[PDB]
């Protein structure tokens, strides 16, 4: 549903991770954002586990 | 479904703001 | 700085990019959202490659 949605990305601050990518992609402004998102998420994943 | 979408635009507007507010307080 | 962020943002697409993001990320709801996202970018950037 459209309420678990909202609850997942509430509780898993879903947000402010995602901000603090793109800030991150403001910063270096990559000719290619997707590699970038990707090796930044790689290195958040790799802290994850 | 597009129930669904219109939230993510929502957030994702959400984000971009927030985005050029940190974006400001740095430069 | 603050201007050349919000044009890079207008003219690569990225509040559409983080729409779909999100939407996946509901659809899914995984126990970890890092290496979610991870791979869905990883996919996003082999479509961008070839
Ligand atoms: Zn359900
Ligand atoms: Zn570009
Ligand atoms: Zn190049
Ligand atoms: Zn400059
Ligand atoms: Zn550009």
């Amino acid at each position: 549903s459209l309420r678990e949605c909202e609850l997942y990305v509430q509780k898993h601050n879903i947000q402010a991770l995602l901000k603090d990518s793109i800030v991150q992609l403001c910063t270096a402004r990559p000719e290619r954002p997707m590699a970038f998102l990707r090796e930044y998420f790689e290195k958040l994943e790799k802290e994850e586990a | 479904d597009e129930a669904q979408e219109e939230l993510a635009w929502k957030i994702a507007k959400m984000i971009v703001s927030d985005v050029m507010q940190q974006a400001q307080y740095d430069q």
